């Protein structure tokens, strides 16, 4: 929003602040003359509203941990401009300690912030104002490049035969193998150290060091990517499409009596 | 005349996807180490996903995605490209792992001058 | 020929020919030079290479620093819980000591996470620069080719030497599944049952070594981890002959068989089912059992 | 094993391990490898002579469901490409998809072998209706399965639910003042955070 | 409850796999084949104004 | 110079973020081993753990040992196309039988009731949490959407909005070609009135 | 807290701070106390008395 | 800018409560996108007189003997501050 | 030909771009792996190190064994008593051999 710096020197009636908007832009004798039409209300919090959302809200305002969270500075805000904030955050909290409280040895926690957002335009990704410098390092990278090429369509470019291109000679060796291992007496040739790519499982998850090594615990941050244009998501192995229909049914009847009171005119 | 091709063995009625949380769709990119990656679908991944245009995707490095529009997870990441001061004194013959030592360590601790 | 709009490399087609045409004589000779080949199943395979303990396939350095810096963390923890002042009764105390434990711990978890973070640095600066780590002939192999793009012996060859260059704390082999090889060498199990007795006596005299209450929380302690470390290691431990001979449910022979077929898919099979067999007069599986212990065991 | 027909994945596997050690079967895929071998692997292999070497099937042979899906679905060849392969076009999801069955031959005569082992017919509609009895019965299975425990989550959402029956404040409290008089109290009576001195009325300036 | 069935819970809408479209590699490309594969192979927006510039040139 | 930075460590700037902690972000000032080690204090839980790490070691070093020291009965070389750097993995995630279809069914009722709706409601507050921060003036909020939007198919648009629409405009079209005609020259076939 | 461009006042609570029954409490530490005195090489010699107070005293 | 903590009124004779405090405010222009406003209302605190207040709602509208808090000039208005949570 | 006129494979769109025979080489080829169109009429020389030239400053960033594994020669006329080895196309190795004669160009 806004911050207003110091109140005090701006409220005087005269000052240079205002004789220069009026000279340049931003004030008028119509606010000198009819401040309740050209300044009203004003822009600034609304404590009526805030004491309304507050005293509208359940016992989950005393059960949820959110004054002393690194976002308790914007207490007053999420409590004016987000009807029934303390019941959602509240089932946002219960929700990430039940799944803390998993019997999975791996437990993975959504996270959506401003990055979560797709854009068809590069521009859009940036923090405003841009940087001086983008992209130096290189531009996108498409994760189509790690998909099968295709094959037919590219032999029939070139006029090549392509017939055969499902036909593929066997390979059984132990050159191509070099991750041996040695599993009861059985030496057992599978697969290439590839590099980084290999190492993706582990450098994607931190541990819990107090959990024993027959209960592991292992903490992991899934980031989440949506377009915001599609209006349906797919969440894939995370969430099942009817648990979602019936989350959000569940979701809009709960966090209906702090929307129902307002008009959007 | 590719939306038409066979599938080729009943492979893909078993096996898991590429892009599962398993299997996932791992990227590799060059930069800054912490450095967000740029990464992107051609669009189209999944029958309600958009397909007119690439979609671009900002992703912190090193940790596991999932696009919830096409419902596909990746590992975008980031490999710096350190190499040699090319002025003429780069090494003819395999070198070993002193001198690389003392140079990685230099440009962990504090950083080193970019290519541009 | 005035112009040149060339590019570093041009890119490269693949192409396909198909699968060699061997004649006669070229097959009876691949034939007579072949091994004595025993063909596996896909299940086979599976069970062999299938990941069962060392869930986030890390190498055996990553759990190298994960043990060490435990070991660092649980050496420190006594001075961190020490002194600790809360207005309160004993809970509250109790849930400040958590706190403070659980900030250490916290604590230590970011320098393990950044030593990892500089040793997969350290390795990717090893891919980056292959021409500079390798020989000839692979040096140019290397230079012209990707890694998908080689063939499987100098594939295997460059990378092989690659992992080599590194100083072993870095060479990234992934680690020993305890759990495998417990279910894949009878003896394994063995061993690793007596070691898991001996660790649960030795607690258990330090424990009565200790005033009265902590003893009766410790020994619930160590009832338990020895409970789960076995079924860490073998989940399908209770399963033994004598059981298989003691049971005499459908039901429960079928529910023991497919805890078996999870785990190992060794000769408690052949007992299991022909225990089945008897209990239900299947001779067509009688002969197939025979056939089995036969063969496949 | 349990006088069902073979009707368990378990045992099914079972009797394909048992199948492909057999001589027979051995024999025709040592005759496929050695066809289509790379001479790299035939360098390789010959050279373990003295030992015993186990070479895995690629999945789409190596596991028995794959075999019979593939050879129960021959029947429905709509092609034949330039190599032989025969393309299938069935209707498994929500449109009609063509699967190309590669090695249709070995796949046949595996697929024939596995369900001579079993006793049943050795034709593709057998095939089907083994896959298709294999799965069928999972209703009943489904109805003995006992609830879980309410998650936290679950709990906590209900102990709300049953709380805001009752009331919440702003539905609840009596004794409270309009805010209108509240705020002109305290203009009239407390003094203004910018002249220190107690301001009749809201001002503008 | 039939095999297909089960094996068509991944391919329906609901719980389809997703699947990425690929790309091609060309040996060598001049403008002239990028027009091939650029205006040509569009030949249903590309048909009239291409018409319109054929006729007035 | 002013204040230069010492070292070269990750700072948070526009080109990099960082991994949010949203375990720390939930459970701030709030501990969590009552629900990682529920009813043990922190004695306890560093015994616990120091019996355990032993109890690991020596496991780990029988592990070794065995591996390390065991003779090779037989070679297992997995079979693979020539080219393919990985061979195909031979486990399939679709039950096959009545009895792992059961298996599948208990362990999602689990999951639902303990891993899915919690995702469910974290990303619906997320959401919502979006909303409040573009909301107030400072984004485009409540411009369009909602929850009273009418979403149409392709088909259901093009066959209930597109088609009827260019149908009006054709109609129009006629109308308005021969009322214009008339207006202008006062006949409908006949060029200007009273001239020809 | 850390960052660039972000507000310093998004900072949480210290380490050192718990959460029971929705109660805050602050953990500290203790202090040595009572008399000590030394005596340094060249001669002076030094008396502290550590009561635990904010407002201390030095006295030459 | 600094002003006093949100507090609340309490009116003796009647037993009627509510809560206030003072609300900035300024002319309306475009907002800034970098920029989640600040707690303006109770200034450099995490915002908790909204949970005060939830709590001590029940206390009040009970009701409350206010004999032990200051009054306002001379009404039968007293204030009550948010810094703590009520009990009695 | 516009595909060949414009820089293009031409009339065969699975063709090559380079065509050495009217001076369209490739640079990269060359200077990676030697001009190997030249293969079939030209031979390395087999048989002075470059160990004399240790102490430079810039050649000393090299080792000694290094610069002792380079032979050279004047560069203007055949040594009598070199043996001549046989370039071979489709081979990316023989170009970085240290058997063969060479000529310090610093
Ligand atoms: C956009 C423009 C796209 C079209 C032009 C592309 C480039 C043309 C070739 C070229 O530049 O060769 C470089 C040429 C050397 O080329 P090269 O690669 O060494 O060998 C020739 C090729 O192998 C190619 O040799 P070629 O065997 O393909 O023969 C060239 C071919 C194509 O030539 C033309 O199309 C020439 C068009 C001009 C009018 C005359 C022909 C009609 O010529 C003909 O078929 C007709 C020959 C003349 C007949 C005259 C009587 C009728 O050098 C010059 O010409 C130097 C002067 C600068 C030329 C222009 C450079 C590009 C700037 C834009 C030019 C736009 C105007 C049209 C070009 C001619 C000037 C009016
Ligand atoms: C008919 C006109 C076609 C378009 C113009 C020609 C062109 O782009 O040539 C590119 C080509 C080179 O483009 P190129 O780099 O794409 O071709 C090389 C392709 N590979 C990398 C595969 C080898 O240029 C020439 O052949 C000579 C210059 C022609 C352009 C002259 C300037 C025109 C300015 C107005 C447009
Ligand atoms: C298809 C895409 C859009 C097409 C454009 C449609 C848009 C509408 C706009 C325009 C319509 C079409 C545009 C094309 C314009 C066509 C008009 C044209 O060349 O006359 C041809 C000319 O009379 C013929 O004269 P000719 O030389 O035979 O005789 C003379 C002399 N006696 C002589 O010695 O020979
Ligand atoms: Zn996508």
């Amino acid at each position: 929003g806004t911050n207003p710096g110091d109140i005090a020197l701006n409220s005087k009636r005269f000052t240079v602040g205002k004789f220069v908007a009026w000279a340049c832009g931003g004030w008028g004798l119509k606010d000198w003359i009819f401040p309740s039409l050209f300044i009203g209300r004003g822009d600034g919090p609304d404590f009526d509203r805030i004491v309304k959302h507050t005293l509208q809200s359940s016992s989950a305002i005393e059960k949820v941990n959110w004054f002393d969270s690194p976002f308790a500075c914007y207490t007053e805000w999420f409590v004016e401009h987000f009807p029934g904030f303390f019941d959602s955050r509240y089932r946002f909290e219960m929700s990430a300690k039940t799944i803390l409280a998993n019997k999975y040895p791996i437990k993975d926690f959504p996270v959506v912030d401003m990055r979560s957002w797709r854009s068809s335009r590069l521009f859009d990704l940036f923090e405003v104002p841009h940087p001086e410098h983008t992209f130096v390092f290189g531009g996108p990278v498409l994760l189509n490049t790690e998909a099968k090429r295709a094959e037919r369509l590219e032999q029939e470019w070139h006029g090549k035969d392509g017939t055969f291109v499902d036909v593929h000679p066997l390979n059984v060796a132990t050159e191509s193998h070099t991750e041996v291992s040695v599993i009861g007496g059985i030496k057992v040739y599978n697969g290439v150290w590839q590099g980084g790519k290999d190492s993706w499982k582990r450098d994607s998850a931190k541990p819990e060091l107090t959990a024993p090594f027959h209960s592991p615990i292992w903490y992991r941050n899934m980031f989440i990517v949506k377009n915001a244009d599609q209006l349906v998501e797919h969440f894939g192995e995370n969430l099942s499409d009817e648990t979602w229909q019936e989350v959000r049914k569940e979701h809009l009847a709960f966090h209906e009596r702090f929307h129902k009171d307002y008009s959007f005119a | 005349m590719y939306e038409d091709e066979p599938y080729i063995g009943v492979d893909h009625l078993y096996e898991a996807h590429k892009g599962s949380k398993e299997n996932p769709v791992v990227v590799e990119a060059i930069g800054v180490h912490g450095n967000d990656v740029f990464t992107g679908c051609l669009g189209g991944c999944h029958k309600d996903a958009a397909d007119a245009v690439a979609y671009y995707t900002i992703v912190p490095p090193n940790t596991l995605a999932v696009c919830i529009d096409c419902g596909i997870h990746f590992v975008a990441r980031i490999n710096e490209q350190l190499t040699f001061w090319p002025d003429g004194t780069q090494p003819w013959e395999k070198v070993d792992f002193k001198a690389v030592e003392g140079f990685l360590y230099k440009h962990y601790k504090y950083g080193s001058p970019l290519m541009i | 020929s005035a112009w040149n709009f060339q590019e570093l490399m041009e890119s490269r087609i693949p192409d396909y020919k198909g699968r060699p045409n061997r004649s006669g004589a070229e097959l009876e000779q691949v034939k007579a030079a072949l091994p004595k080949i025993e063909f596996m199943t896909s299940y086979e395979f599976d069970v062999l290479t299938k990941t069962r303990s060392n869930l986030t396939k890390e190498y055996s350095y990553q759990r190298d620093m994960r043990l060490k810096v435990t070991e660092l963390m649980l050496d420190e923890a006594p001075h961190e819980l020490e002194g600790l002042a809360v207005e309160g009764d004993a809970a509250l105390k109790q849930l400040a000591e958590l706190k403070a434990l659980q900030t250490l711990t916290e604590y230590a978890g970011d320098l393990l996470e950044g030593q990892n973070q500089i040793v997969q640095r350290v390795n990717d600066f090893v891919d980056s620069n292959p021409v500079y780590l390798l020989d000839q002939p692979l040096r140019e192999e290397a230079r012209w080719n990707l890694l998908p793009e080689m063939d499987h012996k100098t594939r295997s060859l460059v990378r092989t030497e690659l992992r080599d260059w590194l100083p072993a704390e870095y060479r990234q082999t992934r680690a020993v599944d305890l759990q495998q090889v417990a279910a894949f060498s009878p003896p394994v199990k063995a061993d690793m049952f007596r070691a898991i007795e001996a660790r649960a006596k030795d607690a258990e005299a330090e424990i009565r070594s200790l005033p009265p209450a902590e003893q009766a929380g410790l020994l619930a302690l160590v009832k338990d981890n020895v409970a789960k470390s076995k079924a860490f290691i073998d989940p399908t431990y209770d399963i033994t002959p004598e059981a298989i001979n003691a049971c005499n449910d459908v039901d429960a022979l079928r529910a023991m068989a497919h805890r078996v077929t999870e785990y190992s898919g060794d000769a408690r099979l052949l007992a299991i089912y022909g225990k089945a067999a008897q209990l239900t007069g299947d001779t067509a599986a009688q002969a197939i059992l025979k056939e089995a212990k036969d063969l496949v065991f | 094993f349990f006088k069902d027909g073979f009707r368990d994945n378990a045992s099914l596997e079972l009797v394909y391990r048992v199948v492909l050690k057999s001589p027979a079967v051995s024999q025709k895929l040592i005759e496929f490898y050695a066809k289509s071998l790379d001479q790299l692997s035939v360098e390789s292999l010959s050279a373990l002579k003295g030992t015993t070497v186990g070479i895995p099937l690629q999945p789409y042979l190596g596991d028995p469901h794959r075999v019979l899906l593939a050879y129960s679905l021959l029947p429905h060849t709509v092609e034949t490409e330039a190599d032989g392969n025969p393309v299938v076009e069935t209707k498994i999801g929500d449109e009609e998809q063509k699967i190309k069955i590669i090695d249709s031959e070995v796949i046949s005569f595996l697929a024939k072998e596995i369900l001579g082992k079993l006793g049943l017919e050795t034709t593709p509609q057998a095939a089907r209706q083994y896959l298709d009895s294999l799965v069928e019965g999972a209703e009943a299975l489904y109805a003995k399965i006992a609830p879980v425990e309410p998650s936290p989550l679950e709990k906590a959402i209900a102990e709300i639910n049953e709380e805001i029956k009752s009331g919440t404040p702003w539905d609840t409290l009596k004794n409270r003042a309009d805010p209108k008089e509240l705020h002109a109290l305290k203009f009239a009576q407390l003094p203004h955070p910018i002249t220190k001195k107690v301001e009749g009325k809201f001002k503008y300036f | 409850s039939t095999v297909l069935s089960i094996l068509g819970k991944r391919f329906q809408r609901s719980a389809l796999t997703p699947k990425m479209n690929p790309f091609i590699r060309i040996r060598c490309q001049g403008p002239i084949e990028e027009f091939q594969r650029g205006f040509i192979g569009e030949f249903h927006a590309f048909a009239l104004p291409g018409a319109c510039m054929l006729v007035a040139s | 110079l002013g204040h230069m930075r010492v070292g070269a460590l990750w700072q948070s700037n526009a080109n990099s973020r960082g991994l949010p902690n949203l375990l720390k972000e939930v459970m701030a000032a709030e501990p969590i081993y009552p629900y990682t080690h529920p009813g043990l204090s922190a004695k306890q839980i560093l015994w616990n753990t120091k019996f355990n790490l032993k109890l690991e070691k020596d496991l780990i070093s029988i592990a070794e040992s065995a591996v390390q020291s065991q003779t090779v009965n037989k070679v297992v070389i997995p079979t693979m196309l020539t080219g393919d750097v990985n061979p195909k993995s031979p486990a399939s995630v679709v039950a096959k039988d009545k009895y792992q279809l059961a298996k599948q069914m208990a362990e999602f009722q689990y999951k639902k009731s303990y891993f899915e709706k919690p995702w469910g409601y974290m990303f619906a507050y997320y959401c919502d949490e979006d909303r409040a921060r573009l909301c107030g003036g400072i984004g485009y909020v409540g411009h369009h959407g909602g929850g009273d939007a009418e979403i149409l198919s392709y088909t259901e648009y093009v066959s209930t909005v597109v088609y009827p629409t260019i149908f009006y405009m054709a109609i129009t079209f006629v109308v308005s070609l021969f009322l214009m005609y008339y207006y202008i020259y006062g006949t409908f076939f006949s060029s200007t009135r009273n001239r020809f | 807290a850390l960052g660039d461009s972000i507000n310093p006042n998004q900072v949480g609570v210290g380490d050192n701070v718990i959460r029971v029954n929705g109660r805050l409490f602050e953990v500290d530490k203790v202090q040595e106390k009572g008399l000590k005195t030394s005596v340094l090489d060249n001669g002076t010699k030094v008396i502290t008395l550590d009561n635990g107070g904010s407002v201390a005293q030095l006295t030459f | 800018m600094n002003h006093e903590r949100p507090w609340v009124f309490l009116n003796k004779v009647t037993g009627k409560w509510g809560a206030c405090g003072w609300q900035p405010f300024w002319k309306a222009t475009s907002q800034s996108l970098n920029y989640i406003p600040d707690n303006f209302i109770a200034l450099r605190t995490n915002g908790s007189w909204v949970r005060n207040l939830w709590q001590s709602s029940k206390v009040l509208d009970r009701g409350l003997n206010a004999s032990g808090y200051p009054t306002v000039g001379t009404t039968d208005w007293v204030r009550i501050p948010l810094d703590a949570p009520l009990e009695a | 030909m516009l595909s060949r006129l414009l820089h293009g494979p031409g009339s065969d769109k699975g063709h090559g771009y380079f065509h050495p025979d009217h001076g369209l080489v490739d640079s990269a080829a060359q200077n990676i792996r030697g001009p190997y169109w030249h293969a079939e009429n030209m031979q390395f020389m087999q048989q002075e190190t470059a160990a004399q030239s240790s102490k430079l400053p810039v050649l000393s960033a090299q080792d000694g064994k290094t610069l002792q594994k380079i032979q050279l020669t004047d560069g203007s006329k055949v040594p009598k008593a070199a043996t001549l080895v046989k370039w071979n196309p489709k081979s990316v190795h023989q170009w970085h051999s240290d058997d063969i004669l060479r000529v310090d160009m610093t």
